[PDB]
């Protein structure tokens, strides 16, 4: 297992695996939804569905290729997959359809049909997908009036004002050679890829991207979307967390692993070594929860999400969870830290060593764009093993004890108390 | 114990109002706000209209009762002086 970075004008990164049976080749750009403004929000999500449109997918399918695309807050990628003997055809398809010609894809008949399909997807997301849209509303209230607040899909109000000239204006500012990384994963050797690119003279455009002026900033706030005709309540809560390239990046992920995830209907999930589960199962305070530690280029979020049918005891669920977060400053034990070390290593090993080269192409390109290289899994395991109890207590005294929070919620949330009752539970008046 | 009678108020989660749909609310933490931004723009204009759009319901009944008490006090003072001695035997009949 080894990565190889090489620059000749174009940054080329590979990750060779001679045991895999497919190969994957694409390009990742270093702009996401946090490089848009409130008037062209959704222009990245439209460029994805233009690339995945029917006439473009049909040209690829006669060659034997498949297409993927992903939109995030800091990056976006466009990936072609094939059998290991036809990576030259997949690199040709990325040259013709995406680099040279774009007036074929941006015809008026293709643009209006794609815009209709995207507007239906965003409408069905806002009406049916309740856990993921509460987490989207948590980002917009915590980073309000700041580039990290814009949703990755766009809104229905901002998507209908978009024309063809808005997509060409975004492509001239961000789809550049100094913003791009060419990636290759699966069964493909590194020097075979750099000689196929150098046998041509690929270059997107010369110049740099615009520089935004407002930096990300956390603000303690809340947003409530009450809907009494829904059968549950869905709540997210977080503090300000760690960015990428932070010295406390792995300590924050281990602290979330201490409290973990839960499913009340799976019998083995009920037997986990988490002390919070004693209070919750006595009166059945929720159906599921999960803790997270998200990281971006400038900021991050640390907290949990939950879903509940017990709508008269919502205040007991928030109170018991926040009293366990107080113990990370005061009285976290050594056996809880050793359990979280083994489970964080199992979770990280499953994320980076799945058998999908499309997942590996997204992870490799996003990390080379920020850091310039990639940290191996062997070196990440040695940083996790060196964390002590005193590292956890010093991190939680800075980020958790007596700090501001952000709350989002939907459904039957009448039993959720107001902000200052929840804010005062971030300290004990004992220590 | 036995269940109670029917009231018009419940508790948290079953308070007993109508069903709500379509209303969004927003709030900001008090730790991130400016400290004490009221004595001005509230003693300028706010704490004058809040009672002087109401002053006429108080001062018309106050002026009626103050005129009545002051008029009766001056008549009792006249009756027990030297000049009001002759009227005093007439009205104590």
């Amino acid at each position: 297992a080894e990565v190889t970075q090489l620059s000749n004008g174009i940054v080329v990164a590979t990750e060779h695996n001679p045991s895999a049976h497919t190969a994957s080749v694409g390009v990742v750009f270093g702009s996401g939804a946090a490089n848009e403004n409130p008037y062209n929000n959704g222009v990245s999500n439209l460029w994805k569905n233009i690339f995945l449109s029917k006439e473009n997918s049909a040209v690829a399918a006669k060659e034997g290729l498949a297409l993927s695309s992903n939109i995030s807050r800091d990056f976006q990628s466009y990936i072609v997959s094939s059998l290991p003997g036809s990576t030259d055809k997949s690199l040709d398809f990325l040259n013709q359809s995406f680099i040279q010609q774009k007036a074929n894809l941006l015809s008026s008949s293709n643009f209006e049909a794609t815009k209709k399909s995207v507007l239906k997807q965003v409408q069905d997301f806002e009406e049916n997908d309740h856990p993921n849209r509460v987490l989207e509303h948590l980002h917009s209230t915590a980073f309000q009036n700041t580039p990290l607040s814009l949703p990755t899909r766009g809104t229905l109000e901002s998507l209908e004002n978009l024309v063809v000239a808005d997509l060409e204006s975004f492509a001239n500012n961000h789809f550049l050679n100094s913003n791009a990384v060419v990636v290759g994963t699966g069964n493909i050797k590194h020097e075979d890829l750099v000689n196929s690119i150098e046998s041509k003279n690929l270059s997107l455009q010369t110049g740099t991207k615009p520089v935004l002026k407002k930096k990300a900033a956390f603000l303690g706030s809340e947003v409530r979307l009450r809907d009494d005709t829904l059968p549950k309540a869905w709540i997210s809560l977080a503090v300000e967390g760690e960015p990428v390239n932070s010295p406390n990046y792995f300590v924050a992920k281990l602290a979330a692993q201490i409290f973990g995830s839960y499913n009340a209907f799976e019998p083995a999930s009920r037997l986990q070594g988490i002390k919070l589960l004693d209070n919750i199962q006595e009166y059945q305070l929720c159906d599921n929860f999960n803790h997270f530690s998200l990281s971006y280029k400038d900021s991050g979020l640390w907290g949990f999400s939950t879903a509940t049918r017990n709508v008269t005891m919502i205040d007991d669920l928030i109170h018991f969870t926040l009293k366990q977060w107080n113990r990370l400053t005061i009285s976290v034990t050594d056996t809880e830290v050793e359990r979280a070390k083994s489970l964080l290593k199992l979770q990280l090993g499953q994320l980076y060593e799945s058998g999908n080269p499309v997942n590996d192409a997204n992870l490799l390109g996003a990390e080379v764009l920020i850091k310039g290289s990639k940290l191996s899994l062997g070196e990440a395991f040695k940083k996790i093993d060196a964390i002590t109890v005193k590292d956890v207590k010093a991190w939680a005294g800075k980020r958790l004890w007596d700090q501001d929070i952000a709350i989002a919620g939907t459904g039957q949330i009448e039993g959720l108390l107001d902000y200052m009752r929840i804010r005062s539970d971030m300290s004990m008046m004992r220590w | 114990g036995p269940p109670s009678g029917k009231t018009y108020m419940g508790w948290w989660g079953h308070m007993g109002g109508p069903k709500q749909k379509g209303i969004t609310s927003y709030a900001v933490s008090p730790y991130a706000q400016k400290p004490l931004q009221g004595i001005f723009h509230n003693a300028v204009f706010n704490s004058f209209r809040r009672f002087k759009s109401q002053f006429l319901y108080v001062l018309i009944p106050a002026g009626i009762y103050w005129y009545w008490w002051k008029n009766g006090n001056e008549y009792n003072e006249f009756l027990y002086s030297k000049a009001g001695r002759e009227e005093l035997e007439r009205v104590n009949v």
